[PDB]
């Protein structure tokens, strides 16, 4: 299980950014 | 009706081991748009910190005064719902009240009984009825405890007679996650533990109960600040005689759920002792039976349509049945029923109400149980038993069940009227030459315990059939 | 994770590198769970497993039926 983890993986650090992003342009 | 944005398109768009200089570089700049921080309950469990954060956050927003020494414990700014478990009016309160049911990892009484007691406490008066008239009528809801542990000490029999039928006395306290409440409902064959087996009385918690709440805007009635008659009275209650009385902005307003339908004669008596009539607006004066039903069976109903057109036909103890409900249909009396299709039910102080309610409440339950019969059979062309039967409220609280008696060949009749809470009259009329196919008060006493038509129904059908 | 979202937005909306770290643990639990071993799907490895122990179960019975009837001379 190396593939999926590290799609698990770049999909929760794009969604992390993701949410970084809009906290910033929000608050 | 697609993923191809959560891993295909969604980091390709997203305007790496090296391309983190996103917090100080570009960094020079709640409710619809930042959703990350709203989904705490979704990221971490229910805590402490999170819960008094969140309502930091939500006073914040919304706009309520509230603050801490820092974050991991927050009060509620309201008239006494000020409480820390584990000073501007009341001081802190640290009851089991408000501890009991929010003990550990409850997430039910946190947003609603707050927000319900600000919506309620909340009118036109700055500093003069928000606070001073919450807080008094606060305390004046103390005397029904007082009241509430009298009735119990004299009705020293059962807890069955005088706390739910009869009168008042089923209450319980309104404090944290309990509301007021009283004994609305008096369904007595339901599934009982096969007069329920309880330890002490209950909160009207475990199980169904209605919801009786205190406000007013308009129904500024002289009434008293703080609880004086205690005293246990002679026989069963006393009243409280106030004016120490300002004009409170409060009433008690209760929640009426379903527009239990109702007699004029009852609404006239009652218009007499809180002031004006249960409710101010055009009254629905529709077939009453025929919308009580429906709005009774609403609760058990699915998303299938009935489509029962005055039709009552149910089951029997082994096959089927019929029956009707004589629905729109204008009686000797002249006009029809009178409908009271209606949920307000702004209330007055509590003055002489010591049976204002109760004839209402008893009256009401007794119209629920008469429709009891039909709540989800649906089965027509039966052409075995349909013990049809049309009861006929021509007077106020008095039907009528026709069934087809060996004794004559015809229908046979039997006038029931609710003459006491529980113990209904179910007398009946014979014919000059019919058999003695008419049972004895027995019979009668037993269908008013159990008042249920379809009970009665099986009854006549089996017991007093003998054929 | 719960606590590197949160280190990201208390980061954003602060105003450290919280970002890096919440990268670095990423990667140490990518490798932790590839450290496991098993690169296919676990459902063909359970099957595989569950396959194994009933062919030893079998040999083992097979075994135990040959050395037990020995009654030649």
């Amino acid at each position: 299980t190396r593939e999926r983890l590290l799609s698990a993986l770049e999909d929760l650090e794009v969604l992390s950014r993701e949410l970084i992003e809009m906290l910033a342009i929000s608050r | 009706l697609s993923k191809m944005s959560s891993l295909l398109e969604r980091l390709h768009a997203k305007f790496w081991s090296e391309t983190i200089k996103l917090v100080r570089q570009v960094m020079e700049k709640q409710h619809l748009v930042s959703c990350l921080e709203t989904l705490q309950k979704a990221l971490k469990v229910t805590s402490l910190p999170a819960m008094t954060d969140r309502l930091e956050s939500i006073a914040r927003q919304n706009g309520l005064g509230s603050h801490l020494s820092a974050s991991g414990t927050e009060c509620y700014i309201t008239s006494d719902m000020f409480y820390v478990e584990v000073h501007h009016g009341e001081n802190p309160v640290s009851c089991p009240e408000l501890v009991q049911q929010l003990r550990e990892k409850n997430f039910d009484e946190f947003s609603k009984h707050l927000k319900g007691l600000v919506n309620l406490y909340n009118l036109p008066g700055d500093n003069k009825l928000k606070t001073k008239m919450y807080l008094a009528l606060q305390s004046l809801e103390q005397d029904l405890s007082k009241m509430a542990i009298m009735y119990w000490k004299a009705t020293n029999a059962g807890p069955l007679d005088k706390i739910l039928h009869g009168s008042v006395g089923y209450l319980t306290p309104r404090s944290g996650g309990h509301l007021m409440n009283l004994k609305y409902y008096v369904s007595p064959s339901d599934l009982l533990d096969d007069i329920i087996l309880h330890e002490n009385n209950v909160s009207r918690s475990l199980g169904m109960n209605a919801s009786v709440t205190i406000e007013g805007t308009s129904a500024v009635y002289k009434l008293p600040i703080a609880p004086l008659i205690m005293g246990s009275h002679p026989v069963d209650n006393k009243w409280t005689p106030s004016f120490n009385s300002v004009d409170l902005p409060a009433c008690f307003f209760l929640k009426f759920p379903q527009p239990i339908p109702v007699s004029r004669a009852f609404v006239q008596k009652l218009q007499n002792c809180t002031g004006i009539p249960l409710f101010e607006t055009q009254p629905t004066y529709a077939p009453l039976y025929e919308l009580i039903t429906q709005f009774e069976l609403s609760k058990d109903p699915d998303p299938i349509p009935l489509n029962h057109n005055m039709r009552f036909y149910a089951a029997l103890p082994g096959q089927q049945h019929c029956y009707f409900l004589n629905k729109d249909a204008p009686l000797p009396d002249g006009r029809s029923l009178q409908g009271t299709l209606v949920s307000k039910i702004t209330f007055q102080h509590p003055g002489r109400v010591p049976l204002i309610l109760n004839l209402i409440r008893h009256q009401v339950a007794y119209n629920t149980l008469i429709g009891s019969c039909v709540k989800r059979t649906i089965l027509k062309e039966d052409s075995p038993g349909l013990l049809q039967f049309e009861v006929c409220p021509l007077s106020e609280s008095r039907f009528s069940v026709s069934f087809q008696h060996p004794v004559n060949d015809s229908l046979v009749c039997v006038v029931m009227d609710v003459q006491d809470s529980t113990h209904v009259s179910c007398k009946l009329y014979k014919g000059l030459s019919d058999a003695l196919i008419c049972t004895d008060d027995f019979i009668a006493k037993v269908v008013q315990r159990c008042m249920s038509i379809p009970v009665t129904m099986r009854a006549i059908r089996r017991k007093a059939e003998t054929i | 994770f719960l606590p590197l979202v949160h280190n990201i937005i208390k980061c954003m909306d602060k105003d450290q590198d919280l970002n890096a770290l919440k990268s670095k643990f990423q990667e140490m639990r990518k490798l932790i769970s590839t450290m496991p071993g098993i690169h296919l799907s676990p459902e063909q490895q359970q099957q595989q497993l569950q396959s194994l122990r009933e062919q030893v179960r079998t040999k083992n019975e097979l075994l135990q039926k040959y050395k037990s009837l020995c009654m030649f001379e």
